[PDB]
RNA sequence: UGCCUGGCGGCCGUAGCGCGGUGGUCCCACCUGACCCCAUGCCGAACUCAGAAGUGAAACGCCGUAGCGCCGAUGGUAGUGUGGGGUCUCCCCAUGCGAGAGUAGGGAACUGCCAGGCA
RNA sequence: CCUCCUAAAGAGUAACGGAGGAGCACGAAGGUUGGCUAAUCCUGGUCGGACAUCAGGAGGUUAGUGCAAUGGCAUAAGCCA
RNA sequence: CAACCCGAUGCAAACUGCGAAUACCGGAGAAUGUUAUCACGGGAGACACACGGCGGGUGCUAACGUCCGUC
């Protein structure tokens, strides 16, 4: 809502102006956000998985769902049905507010800020990267930090091409590569 | 410009084909268009002499059957596996 | 022991209720009208009449049907 | 896709009812409009059908699609069927969820004087 | 009723796949919120509650394209039942049934019932 | 006891002929109602060696379908409540 | 030197996108057959078969070899 109205007010206008779109909704529309935590060390201990899931629930508006094993391989000694990590499926006011809070402060304040990548796309306009040092987020305070852990952030959009992702990055102003 | 001699056909079957091949001859067919496809008997050595020509691959054949001149073309030819004998030929009224 | 297999009753043959048409290990035929599949994947008639074979479905599955007299 | 999933879910009852070979009442739902029909055992003929888009039954409805609209459509279908003489049709909810407007129209049809 | 759209059957690669174009009159799709009908192994994830906010876009209906793909003759060929012959590892003869592949050709399917709009 | 050949487009059909599994198991691994749908590759990924899991694309049952095998299983006979 | 790979290039008693004729089963029909068909009851006999054609298992695709189904 708070970010949704501003988005519809200005991002849509600039996107339609640049892409000379005819249909009102031909401008890209965000479907959801996914915040996954695939460390892979969960075999060593299960308490870390629970703590990270609690941290994800605290930072977001919902508790992530756990993800079980996909296919076992003898070499790496991994079984079936054993949870390893979890993901938050941000949709609605929750994703809107969380993304707003992130883009406000979290992104600028990162060490070795060389800029995000605009070429890394799956192939249909979904931007799915991974970032370490969760301490970047404000909700993870030194009181509750357990260990420097990574995460995977993806933006699921109705767009079917990378040009739409580039346009969305431009709307976000894309500080630099 | 090319001369062709044709004879009527009345028998059908593997036995008929064997008889035609044993008589120093063999059958052939013409098919295509709304006109009913039909079989025509041809001989062996004389038809081989005709087929020896290298321009057959790009020539319209003038079949003379029942006192009638018909323009056709052979899209496919059935040849004996290894022996140098022809057992059947295909034609289309081009 | 050699377990029996095959179509006991073919198309166009009169059948009565409770008569197995084809006793198949798997499912090579499927019941249609007045035909039932048992726990052992055996097709049996549920009425009296003639038997018929048809092919239909996305995979061209064979159906066994029965038409009353 | 939604329509494909709905159709394939309905397919179970749709094919199962064929062996029974009895008249079946089905209803298609959409927020815009609600349609209903009473298909004969052959599966290609219908004794009665209604549609919210048609004003004959939607004149009294505040909108074509709503809970009251579904109830009214179910009642109209049931009473038309009763006067036509369906003789104890069966029920099929087009592979939908029996918790909302489909449930309301089914209850309306049941109370209209039906025995399904 | 001439057309478009939707639902209910058949047929199951002639209905399929690729490519270009068209569609909001009606229908369908999209959307926010959901504390209420309904529910999340979290999420309004799906379904459901309100309808058009507007659009016809992802999707979906339709036209063209014979590109891919599919069906596929006549004829011939391999094979084989019957009786016989031969130089009897196998071939042929008289006779009946006949392949597959491929050629010609077909085709962008067709069809039964009901509903809305465009007349 | 069971699965596949010899075994000649029905069944059966011989050799001290040719190749294999089992004496099981569940009070859930059964029933009902409502839902869901693979192995396999690529893309980015402190740990990542290509070969823990992760978000997206294709794939369309080569996965799985308790035991050896056979025939079936996508409507699933596979998975959740 | 050589995987996956396009074309292929050979084979498959346990391979089939396709796919015969014969052999088996059901229905209808002219014809011929001393009912030649089935059920019941009384009475048996036989219970080391041999050779040959047809298509094969096997043997070293050498032997009047070995075993199959039919005649």
């Amino acid at each position: 809502a708070k970010l949704h109205d501003y988005y519809k007010d200005e991002v849509v206008k600039k996107l339609m102006t640049e892409f000379n779109y005819n249909s009102v909704m031909q401008v890209p529309r965000v479907e959801k956000i996914t915040l996954n935590m695939g460390v892979g060390e969960a075999i060593a201990d299960k308490k870390l998985l629970d703590n990270a899931a609690a941290d994800l629930a605290a930072i977001s508006g919902q508790k992530p769902l756990i993800t079980k094993a996909r296919k076992s391989v003898a070499g790496f000694k991994i079984r079936q049905g054993y949870p390893i990590g979890c993901k938050v499926t941000l949709r609605g006011e929750r994703m809107w507010e969380f993304f707003e809070r992130l883009i406000t402060i979290a992104v600028p304040r990162i060490r070795d800020f060389r800029g995000l990548s605009a070429k890394s796309f799956d192939g249909r306009g979904n931007y799915s990267m991974g970032v370490r040092e969760q301490i970047i987020f404000p909700e993870i305070d030194y009181d509750k930090v357990d260990r420097v852990r990574g995460l995977d952030i993806t933006i699921t959009t109705t767009a079917k091409s990378d040009e739409e992702g580039r346009a969305l990055l431009a709307a976000f102003d894309f500080p630099f590569r | 410009m090319f001369t062709i001699n044709a004879e009527v056909r009345k028998e059908q079957g593997k036995g008929a084909s064997r008889r035609l091949r044993a008589a120093n001859k063999f059958p052939a067919i013409i098919y295509g268009g709304k006109e009913a496809p039909l079989a025509i008997e041809l001989d062996h050595d004389k038809v081989m002499n005709m087929q020896a020509k290298a321009e057959f691959y790009s020539e319209v054949l003038t079949i003379v059957v029942d006192g009638k001149e018909i323009k056709v073309k052979a899209q496919d030819v059935q040849r004996h596996p290894y022996k140098p004998k022809l057992q059947h030929i295909d034609f289309v009224r081009a | 022991e050699a377990k029996r297999l095959g179509v006991k009753r073919f198309g166009g043959e009169s059948v009565l209720a409770g008569s197995i048409i084809v006793r198949q290990r798997g499912t090579k035929f499927h019941a249609g009208a007045n035909v039932g599949c048992g726990r052992d994947h055996t097709l049996f008639a549920k009425a009296d009449g003639k038997v018929k074979f048809e092919v239909k479905g996305p995979k061209n599955r064979k159906f066994i049907s029965i038409e009353a007299e | 896709d939604k329509k494909s999933a709905r159709i394939r879910r309905a397919t179970r009852a749709r094919r199962k009812l064929q062996e029974l070979g009895a008249t079946r009442l089905v209803v298609h739902r959409t927020p815009r409009h609600i349609y209903a029909q009473v298909i004969a055992p052959n599966g290609s003929e219908v004794l009665v059908a209604a549609s919210t888009v048609e004003k004959a039954i939607a004149e009294q409805l505040k909108y074509t699609g709503n809970k009251d609209a579904a109830a009214a459509v179910g009642k109209a279908v049931a009473e038309r069927a009763l006067e036509k003489g369906i003789k104890d049709v069966s029920f099929d909810r087009s592979g939908f969820q029996y918790h909302g407007r489909v449930q309301a129209l089914a209850d309306a049809a049941r109370e209209a004087g039906l025995q399904f």
